[PDB]
């Protein structure tokens, strides 16, 4: 609730101009009227020369400085309120990035984004509508106020009578608001997610023929969306109701108590439009006042995730010039955070040297691609340790430790770029030789020339527009262009053909590098100088 | 213009039981202070009952309003989303995911609140603003008014098109700024095994600027088409102020019938004046629904689908001259000549080196897309003539690189099927493809739910789920494209004994598509695939013999 404000503070000057514009806007507008009233009544004889002409300059100049006021205040409004949206939506795409590989499996996409588009345009489309009505409500209360002069006890009946508005009412409104403003919100990103996996993964759901089945599944998403908003304004449109039928359980009373204190007959009736605006205008600030509140609290989601703490230990800080490369798994046993009490590695121990080329083998579900997450610290063992030069490998800094330690997944992930910002991912500057350099090394530079603009080709989303080697050789090219000390090389050459493969056997030619390739097809792995073989997470 | 109102054309009873609530309601607070009720008693209750009306017709006429407008809102979210669908597959590969998302999810929304919050304050307005241009009806004054009314909207229609064109770029703006968001979201172990979360912060940024440079000509035209309609206003009044003042002297209309005009007339303009406010934010609502009407009103390249669905077919499927150009890079081929044949109760392996083609020959197959310059036949018809349903239970598919979805295990094998199978089927088809080793591991079996394309299983047990998925719908047509790349050797030999050794293969045509040449030496007919054209077709031995492309890549160690 404090946390908006610490937030819209580099939006001070704005907000400040804005208020000056807005009590500017209703001093004009609360001088009109008079001046409005002394031309209208000069109808009694028209006077040519003066009286109606300064009369009508008068409130022509009025008009004029109430509407510039007017003008410059919305205007400040609409820029501030767009630029608080704006920086909410930076804040929480920057913190987002910062969470634990587990934080990303308990959750989904779609609805992540339907957080960051939809719960940060909620929190911010209220001001413009709410200031000025909530400003001028007060403003006229006051004013009303300030009619003491008429009656003297009216107003000590007014303020004691008047003082229970419901409050136990209001709090009731307050709490079904919020909650069906929750449930909105979470039933809108849960509709979102199927637009998400739908388009997503077209081709398959062409392919099987299923494309009704999802339009039927967005359907009763909407449903039910729409079960939730006409909800809500079933309950408001009956709490308004029921507002304006208790009004006059007041004005019905104060009419009496007049005729009961036989001030007179001519005053009496003089301030019932008085007392009818000043109660609708309280009633107005007071529903405004509440409804703001709820619609902060509202997206109380979007302040969870933007104070999240990451599942990640301290970060590191150690960044030698020289590093040896030798890599050590000690007694580490592993359980995946999201699925828990049950053990992936059971107490793995071996050494990986420099001059030495290992191979990882065993059957499908043993665990290899969790040893090749470990050795990158993707993930944090539950038992032993994993030492790169002695030192725990979540000592080293974020930045320098995936220059040196560079892998080859299972199944690579290009992205909408260029080929070569897709070879030079993650480097603040490489120069055109070394990315040529490594897709030659790649075995890429061949079909690189074929596509027009060479290796300013847009790849498609997720390397959609190449074959599945072309993919493998540029995720190759991808990790060798940051020359690592230690290889990780997770089925590197699942989608080659054999002449490819034949080519691409050595991995060791410059003698300094630490190489781990992970296969399942055998006659690649003779020349592997150390075999761990690995069955359910143990290591034979 | 006319498709914004043509968008609410479904709920017609409920719009015009609002308008004769909104008429009844606006007559009754213009003809309150003529009859006021006299005597039929004792006048304060009666105030208090027309208070009571007052509040009961406004809770009536607010509930049909609402619920009207959730139900278009929801009318037209689901059509937009059912015409993405129908398009043609290479109309995304234009469009990204994020942009769509953006368009389906939040343009529509937009749409909706904005014809929402507008079309009630126009209403209401204009029947005000109707009624007390009859009831000032000084008669001279009226014409007066009514040819200097039109003037004051020459402006507006000058700037509105500048409404719509910085906000179709917004709208822009934002879907761009959303694929950069998904973009990072899905690939999270990438991008931190590269430690770029800076360079996706950054990317970020660079859309947000752009909406930053646009939201601050919105706030200046805001601030200047107030000026320009408080400006209109007043010089309405202003006008009709001053001719009154000079006609009060000159004889015509006496003051005392003069001064009732002024009143009316401080209503009718204000009346004006929001009519005049409304206008430009009806020209943003036609700016914002640019794309999504562009969607609805597009017309997909790909054939519509067939009526035919034979009860009896076979696998026969014929090439003849079947050439390909993937029209998003056109004037280069990527199939040039291609003719072979798939019989039923045989294999046919589709060999070659990377890139020459072979995945396209099965996205041709799975009707994904049309050749350019040849005929693809199904039992001697057509694709384009089999309905879409019947010919995607007909002829299966296991793909490259597979793809699962985020439910259970059990909806996932039997994932498109209209009529659901049961959990035997889907035990046998597992059985079948290997999968049945893990699942029965599982702690909640087959009703355990996978997330968001399938994190929680490795290669080699996703391509198993896949292949169930691919055997449950008995598929006389298979396609295998690179079934075993991650299965061991233990998971390859169920693969062998489906090709060579089930019951059931003789009711197939199967076509394989390996780089693991030892799952080919016992299919029926093998055809090398160079640059697009086959070099290379007989069995392993009268290849073998005949030396050349596949002897060259079977002996090269
Ligand atoms: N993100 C995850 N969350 C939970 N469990 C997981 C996750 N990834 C893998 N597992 C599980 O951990 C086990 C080992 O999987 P892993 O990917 O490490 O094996 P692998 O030996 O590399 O497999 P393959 O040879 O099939 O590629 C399996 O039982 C798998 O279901
Ligand atoms: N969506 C696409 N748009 C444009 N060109 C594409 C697209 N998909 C593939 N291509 C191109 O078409 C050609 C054939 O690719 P294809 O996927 O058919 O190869 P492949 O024989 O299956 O390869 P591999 O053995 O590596 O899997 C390649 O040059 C590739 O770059
Ligand atoms: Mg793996
Ligand atoms: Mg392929």
């Amino acid at each position: 609730m404090w946390r908006l404000l610490k937030l819209s503070r580099p939006d001070l000057p704005l907000l400040v101009a804005a208020f000056f514009f807005l009590v500017l806007a209703v001093l004009g507008e609360t001088l009109i009227p008079h001046y409005s009233g002394r031309v209208i009544d000069i109808l009694g004889g028209d006077f040519d020369p003066h009286a109606f002409a300064s009369a009508i300059f008068f409130m022509c100049l009025f008009s004029f400085g109430s509407s510039l006021s007017a003008g410059c205040r919305g205007g400040c409004f609409t820029y501030t309120m767009s630029r608080i949206n704006l920086r909410i939506r930076e804040q929480l795409f920057s913190s987002l990035l910062r969470q634990d590989l587990g934080f990303f499996q308990e959750t989904k996409t779609g609805e992540l984004n339907s957080r960051l588009s939809s719960d940060t345009t909620l929190m911010s489309n209220w001001l413009p509508l709410n200031a000025n009505v909530l400003l001028r409500s007060l403003v006229k209360v006051v004013g009303l106020y300030g009619f003491m002069l008429s009656i003297s006890p009216r107003l000590t009946l007014l303020s004691l009578l008047h003082m229970p508005f419901t409050i136990a009412a209001e709090k009731v409104y307050n709490t079904r608001h919020q909650e069906v403003l929750r449930e909105i919100q979470d039933a809108v990103a849960r509709a979102g997610q199927v637009v998400r996996e739908a388009v997503g993964g077209l081709q398959t759901v062409r392919s099987f023929g299923a494309e009704e089945h999802e339009v039927c599944r967005y359907k009763e998403a909407l449903e039910q969306c729409r079960q939730l908003y006409w909800r809500r304004d079933l309950e408001r449109a009956l709490y308004l109701l029921v507002r304006r039928v208790l009004h006059l359980g007041v004005q019905m009373l104060m009419l009496s108590c007049g005729l009961q204190q036989m001030l007179t007959q001519g005053s009496l009736l003089s301030f019932m439009i008085y007392q009818e605006s000043v109660g609708s205008y309280v009633q107005t600030l007071v529903y405004i006042y509440g409804d703001m509140l709820s619609n902060v609290g509202a997206a109380e989601k979007v302040f969870s995730y933007m104070d999240r703490q990451p599942n990640l230990p301290s970060p590191g800080t150690l960044a030698p010039t020289t590093l040896q490369g030798v890599v050590k798994f000690q007694d580490v046993s592993f359980a995946y955070p999201n699925r828990p009490d049950r053990p992936v590695l059971k107490g793995l121990t071996f050494t990986l040297r420099p001059g030495e080329v290992t191979a990882l083998v065993g059957p499908n579900g043993s665990g290899k691609s969790t040893v090749a997450a470990l050795l990158q610290n993707l993930y944090q063992p539950t038992g032993g340790q994993v030492l790169l030069d002695e030192k725990p490998i979540s000592q080293y800094e974020h930045c320098y430790l995936h220059s040196q330690v560079v892998s080859v997944g299972q199944e690579p992930v290009l992205f909408s770029g260029s080929v070569r910002n897709n070879i030079a991912y993650g480097l603040q500057s490489c120069e055109d030789d070394k990315v040529m350099a490594a897709a030659q090394a790649a075995h890429a530079d061949d079909f690189i020339q074929e596509m027009e603009h060479g290796i300013y080709t847009d790849v498609g989303e997720k390397g959609s527009q190449l074959a599945a080697g072309q993919k493998q050789r540029l995720a190759i090219a991808r990790a060798l262009v940051r020359d690592p000390r230690v290889l990780i090389l997770d089925q590197a050459t699942s989608a080659l053909d054999v002449q490819c493969e034949q080519a691409l056997q050595d991995w060791n030619s410059r003698g300094d590098r630490t190489v781990l390739v992970i296969a399942h097809r055998l006659q690649t792995v003779q020349r592997a100088h150390q075999i761990l073989v690995l069955q359910e997470g143990k290591l034979q | 213009v006319r498709r914004l109102l043509g968008c609410l054309g479904s709920e017609t009873r409920r719009l015009s039981l609002f308008l004769v609530l909104v008429v009844l309601s606006s007559l009754g607070e213009m003809a309150i202070p003529f009859f006021t009720g006299r005597l039929t008693d004792r006048n304060l209750t009666l105030m208090s009952i027309l208070t009571i009306a007052s509040a009961v017709l406004e809770f009536v006429g607010d509930g049909i309003y609402n619920n009207t407008m959730g139900h278009v809102h929801s009318h037209l979210q689901g059509e937009v989303f059912g015409a993405v669908l129908r398009q043609e597959t290479e109309f995304f590969q234009q469009n990204q995911t994020g942009n769509i998302m953006s368009r389906v999810t939040e343009d529509t929304s937009t749409l909706s609140d904005s014809l929402s919050e507008n079309l009630s304050l126009f209403l209401w307005y204009l029947v005000r603003g109707l009624c007390l241009l009859g009831i000032m009806l000084s008669v001279s004054l009226t014409m007066v008014t009514l040819i200097t009314l039109p003037l004051l909207f020459l402006l507006p229609k000058k700037v509105g098109k500048w409404y719509q064109l910085l906000e179709v770029q917004v709208r822009e703006s934002l879907a761009k700024s959303s694929q950069v968001a998904i973009e990072a979201l899905s690939a999270m172990p990438t991008v931190r095994s590269f430690a770029n979360e800076e360079g996706e912060a950054q990317k970020f940024r660079e859309k947000l600027q752009e909406i930053k440079t646009l939201n601050q000509k919105e706030a200046v035209a805001y601030a200047v088409n107030s000026w320009t309609t408080s400006i209109s206003g007043m010089l309405l009044k202003v006008g009709i102020l001053y001719i009154g003042g000079q006609l009060v002297t000159s004889g015509a209309v006496s003051s005392g019938n003069l001064v009732t005009f002024v009143l009316y007339q401080m209503q009718f303009t204000q009346a004006v004046e929001v009519l005049l406010s409304i206008y430009p934010r009806v020209q943003k609502a036609v700016g914002s629904s640019e794309k999504i009407f562009e969607y609805l009103d597009r017309t997909p390249r790909c054939p519509p689908s067939g009526l035919l669905t034979p009860l009896h077919l076979e696998g026969l499927v014929q090439f003849q001259d079947v050439s390909f150009a993937y029209p998003n890079r056109p004037d280069v081929l990527v199939l040039q000549g291609l003719t072979f044949t798939l019989r039923p109760g045989e294999v046919t392996a589709l060999v070659g080196p990377n890139g020459s083609g072979k995945s396209t020959v099965a996205a041709l197959l799975q009707n994904l897309y049309q050749p350019t310059g040849g005929q693809l036949l199904l039992d001697g018809k057509p694709l384009p003539q089999y309905e879409h349903r019947y010919l995607h239970r007909q002829v299966a598919a296991v793909g490259q690189e597979p793809q699962v979805f985020g439910r259970s295990l059990q909806e996932n094998i039997a994932y498109g099927l209209t009529q659901k199978p049961t959990m035997e089927e889907i035990t046998a088809a597992a059985v079948k493809s290997g999968a049945h080793s893990f699942i029965s591991g599982l702690p909640q079996g087959y009703d355990t739910e996978v997330d968001e394309a399938g994190s929680q299983l490795s290669g080699g047990q996703r391509q198993a789920v896949a292949l169930a998925r691919a055997l449950i719908r008995k598929p006389c047509v298979l396609i295998l494209d690179d079934a075993t790349s991650a299965l061991d050797a233990n998971s390859q030999l169920q693969v062998e004994q489906l090709l060579y050794e089930s019951p059931e293969r003789y009711s197939r045509s199967v076509l394989l598509i390996t780089q693991h040449l030892s799952l080919v030496e016992q299919a029926d007919h093998i055809l090398f695939l160079e640059g697009g054209a086959i070099r290379e077709g007989g069995t392993h031995q009268q290849l073998m013999e005949k030396k050349g492309c596949y002897w060259a890549m079977v002996q090269a160690p």
